[PDB]
């Protein structure tokens, strides 16, 4: 189809994007320097979505590495797949961007968003058809919520027609170096919700919770977490990298999954919970997998599916396994507890299967859901932020950089409006 | 000796087209290279077979039809395939971006952009014709480039050719192959502006057709190359009268007039009970009588409904070879059992039966095979109210809370037309429950 632009900022999106790209480029199997390593043509049928030919009919992706701590360039080049990125999209500020808005949100880097917009434009020109933007960052601190959200403002200003997707990373007290996060979070959603299309609440909280309770790692570093996220997002992308019945596309994904123009906080999950183990280990079978799809442990966000009604349900399946039995299982899950699936929309669930197995395991599934249940995350942000704000804290920083307090109050009002709206939409019939 | 025009809109309308036109061409024996044993090497033909083919200096019989598809997928396959060579060169149109499950894009953003080129091709190709009875269109409900493009195209065409006709062969939504859930919105949002120009339509419910293929064709994965072969056989049967040669149901005008009880209500059910397992050698034996003996059951119809709970208007048929009209009238005597039949007081009833003498010619090695006989009931039964009622139920359930409305509202049409279209179909179903 058309072409899309990939955006990675901050540290989680910069490093996490690197690992994701590693995973996908390996499964699609093209050489780091671009020799054709793929072993079937079906691999290369759509790979133009995220890879582009060089001067010698050789794949070079279309991605943009943006950040402001100068150390990201070396840290990225020091990964496995760090070299292959285009040696002109490494646009970096050198003065550091310690986790404080309005230094990059307002003060500097507003100077540099012109440069990033110029480069992304000149990049997309040769894209024969433009399909949208792929932005990865973390709702945490400065860069990843500052430059990223300003960039969203600019791109929505310039390219209204195409769609905008966000992969969002929510920090939490368990693994949280800094302290000012809730301020940054609410400051970020108050622009995201009014300037995006659909979201991906890739929670750290429950994801660490998995790494530490059941996946049994007492020292989850930035190693393991990027493992899980690269797996999840690569799975999310496969519905697109492959052909299928539900050949869901960006616009189509939205319109099938977005009931109301605001409530687009998705809840990605993953059924074969995994370590970075040298072994697949756990045989996973489909009747079990379908049950696993809704497993509380399985999800990447802090919520209970049982306590929630799904606005829309989408599923993707992988490997060589019988298609008919899966459908049978899906009908079965819908029947036993009718409430979990919302009454408003009949037949919300959509099922497709992909021929190639995920590289590593035999047969699995990649969840992409959207319940009202997503409200629990936003309630934790609400509580934490409003507690830290009932009395002032650090507010001199933001204020003296040019902020105010009415922006904070309006952001918190926006948030609690959103959560009220979710609560209401999960109680009609 | 009466030409016509065919058309295929969307990737669903082009797939049906592809699965059908091989049946058409092979049915006459027209191969991509074949000599078509009844020709003159320059325009040789004008029998009912050539009534759809225009011959070049090579005596090529290139179809007077187009494939339309803004997102290029199936059409690209046609271009690689020999089928494009068989088709008239450059007649087909290739697009760039579909509306993707939203009627308004194909009706207010995307469809209008290329609709003029489409109608330009229509006009240029049409003026090559002289004896066109009407239009044969293939589409279904799903997106604005597959349901909205149709609506707009019918608007333009009905404006351009006031005298001419257009027959609809549309595909009905089903939960089982759901590639969206805006689909019911699409269906309503089209049919509410389709009756005003259409005059004769055909809905083949994939739901029921899926039920067929899963059970009695012994295919357990409903691939878009199983249902399509079966449905393409349906199309060959219904087109058979016009397409092959002289018999009953000569004309599209004849279709209308022997199926329309009222200009609005032009939804005829189609029936095709006689089926076979597969290329499998032998299962049993079967004669001309038994097949219509079993053409009554409610589970042998292209759309889920109980014909026993309704009354008919008119019922034509076709038969293939092996003539025995005496036993046909014997079947007429048998069907008086009335256990699933009932008619209307004021209107005279006709079980019109016409004959054609060709055994069913089909694809080399599909999920079906050779048999000796068949018959297809074209009942414009009032019972189709069931489908519209179920679709209304689903529509109201989804519309109680303004679902997805912005995904149409911001796309160049207002909201309230939902309500007027809903009441429009309410009037139509009122007309059903009244008739009788
Ligand atoms: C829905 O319920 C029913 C519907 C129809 C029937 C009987 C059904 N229809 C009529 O309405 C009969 C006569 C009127 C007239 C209509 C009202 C006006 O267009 C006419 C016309 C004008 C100029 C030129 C040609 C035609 O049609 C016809 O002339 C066509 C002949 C042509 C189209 C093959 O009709 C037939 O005779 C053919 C051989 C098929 N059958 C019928 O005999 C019974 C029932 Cl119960
Ligand atoms: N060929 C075919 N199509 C089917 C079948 N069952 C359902 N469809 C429909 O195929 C349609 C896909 O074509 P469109 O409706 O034109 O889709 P669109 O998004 O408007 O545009 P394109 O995908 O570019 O065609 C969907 O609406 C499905 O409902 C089937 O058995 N065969
Ligand atoms: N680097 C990294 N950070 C993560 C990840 N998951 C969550 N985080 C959190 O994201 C925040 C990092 O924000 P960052 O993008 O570095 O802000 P910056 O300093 O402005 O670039 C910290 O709170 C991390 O705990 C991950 O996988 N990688």
């Amino acid at each position: 189809m058309r072409e899309i632009v990939h955006i990675q900022a901050g540290q989680c999106g910069n490093q996490i994007g690197a690992k994701f790209w590693e995973v996908i480029s390996d499964e699609h199997g093209i050489d780091p320097s671009g020799n054709y390593v793929g072993d079937s043509d079906l691999q290369l049928e759509r790979i133009s979505v995220y890879y582009n030919e060089a001067s010698s009919h050789k794949y070079v992706p279309r991605a943009i590495l943006v950040d402001l701590e100068p150390g990201t360039m070396d840290s990225v080049r020091s990964g496995a797949f760090g070299h292959l990125f285009r040696p002109d999209n490494f646009i970096f500020g050198q003065s550091g961007a310690g986790n404080n808005w309005a230094k990059g949100h307002y003060t500097e880097g507003a100077e540099l968003v012109d440069s990033v917009l110029d480069v992304v434009r000149k990049e997309c020109e040769n894209c024969d058809c433009l399909q949208g933007f792929q932005l990865t960052h973390s709702l945490g601190g400065g860069t990843g919520s500052g430059m990223g959200t300003l960039l969203i403002s600019k791109v929505r200003e310039e390219y209204p027609d195409r769609i905008m997707n966000t992969f969002s990373v929510v920090p939490s007290p368990k693994v949280s170096d800094t302290v000012v996060e809730p301020y940054n979070a609410t400051l970020s959603i108050h622009q995201l919700v009014e300037n995006t299309d659909e979201t991906y609440c890739i929670d750290n909280e429950a994801l660490y919770d998995i790494c530490f309770r059941t996946l049994k790692l007492a020292t989850p570093t930035y190693g393991d977490l990027n493992h899980l996220v690269s797996a999840t997002m690569s799975g999310v992308t496969t519905s697109l990298r492959f052909p299928g019945q539900l050949n869901a596309d960006l616009r189509k994904l939205a319109v099938n999954m977005v009931p109301f123009p605001r409530l687009h906080f998705f809840m990605p999950g993953f059924a074969p919970l995994t370590a970075r183990g040298s072994q697949q280990y756990r045989a996973l079978t489909v009747p079990e997998l379908t049950q696993q799809m809704f497993d509380a442990k399985n999800m990447m966000a802090a919520c209970d599916p049982r306590h929630g009604r799904y606005l829309t349900v989408a599923t993707v399946f992988r490997g060589r396994m019988s298609m008919k039995e899966v459908d049978e299982q899906m009908l079965a899950i819908q029947s036993k507890n009718s409430s979990y699936f919302v009454e408003w929309i009949p037949n919300n669930v959509k099922v497709a299967v992909c021929d190639i197995p995920p590289r590593g395991l035999k047969m699995s599934s990649t969840f992409i859901g959207n319940s009202t249940a997503i409200q629990e995350l936003f309630k934790r942000i609400s509580e934490q932020f409003t507690a830290m704000f009932r009395r002032k804290a650090f507010l001199h920083w933001y204020t003296g950089e040019g902020m105010d307090e009415m922006e904070f109050t309006e952001a918190e009002s926006n948030m609690n409006d959103l959560v009220s709206e979710y609560q209401q939409y999960q109680d009609a019939t | 000796m009466r030409e016509c025009i065919s058309i295929h809109v969307g990737q669903a309308g082009v797939q049906i087209g592809n699965a059908c036109w091989e049946l058409y061409c092979l049915e006459h024996g027209i191969q991509p290279d074949g000599q078509m044993p009844s020709d003159k090497t320059i325009g040789g033909g004008d029998d009912s077979f050539n009534t759809f083919f225009s011959e070049t200096g090579a005596g090529k019989h290139v179809p007077r039809a187009v494939f339309v598809d803004l997102e290029p997928t199936v059409i690209d396959e046609v271009r690689t395939g020999t089928y494009r060579q068989l088709f008239h060169p450059e007649q087909l149109i290739t697009g760039k971006e579909d509306a993707a499950n939203n009627y308004a894009r194909g009706h207010y953003t995307i469809g209008k952009e290329i609709i003029d080129l489409v109608l330009d091709r229509i006009r240029k190709l049409a003026d090559q014709c002289t004896g066109l009875q009407g239009f044969l269109v293939f589409h279904s409900f799903g997106g604005g480039t597959g349901s909205g493009f149709t609506s707009l195209l019918m608007e333009r065409l009905s404006v351009d050719y006031g005298k001419k006709s257009k027959l609809e062969f549309s595909i009905y939504p089903a939960p089982q192959v759901s590639t969206a859930v805006v689909e019911p919105y699409n269906s309503i949002l089209t049919t509410h502006t389709t009756l005003e120009h259409s005059d004769c339509a055909f809905m083949v419910d994939n739901e029921a057709i899926y039920d067929i293929c899963r059970r009695n064709l012994d295919i357990e994965r409903p691939t878009y190359t199983n249902l399509n072969r079966l449905i393409s056989q349906i199309v060959s049967s219904i087109t058979a009268s016009l397409r092959f040669d002289g018999a009953l149901n000569v004309d599209l005008t004849e279709f209308q007039t022997n199926l329309v009880p009222y200009p609005r209500i032009h939804f005829p059910l189609a029936t095709y009970a006689p089926v076979i397992s597969a290329e499998k050698a032998y299962h049993e034996q079967l004669s001309v009588a038994e097949i219509t003996n079993a053409c009554f059951e409610p589970a042998n119809q292209m759309v889920k409904c109980d014909p026993r709970h309704g009354k008919y208007m008119a019922c034509c048929l076709l038969y293939r070879g092996d003539v025995v009209p005496k036993d046909v009238n014997a079947a007429i005597a048998t069907i008086k059992t009335k256990r699933s039949i009932q008619f209307v007081d004021w209107c005279p009833t006709g079980f019109k039966v016409g004959i054609n003498y060709q055994p069913p010619t089909v694809v080399p090695g599909g999920d079906l095979a050779k048999v000796q006989r068949a018959v297809c009931m074209l009942s414009n039964t009032t019972a189709i109210a069931e489908a519209w009622a179920r679709l209304d139920h689903k529509f109201d359930l989804m519309y109680a809370k303004r679902a997805f409305v912005h995904w149409y509202v911001g796309e160049g049409m207002e909201e309230g037309e939902f309500s007027e279209a809903r009441e429009d179909m309410a009037a139509l179903e009122k007309d059903y429950e009244e008739v009788g």
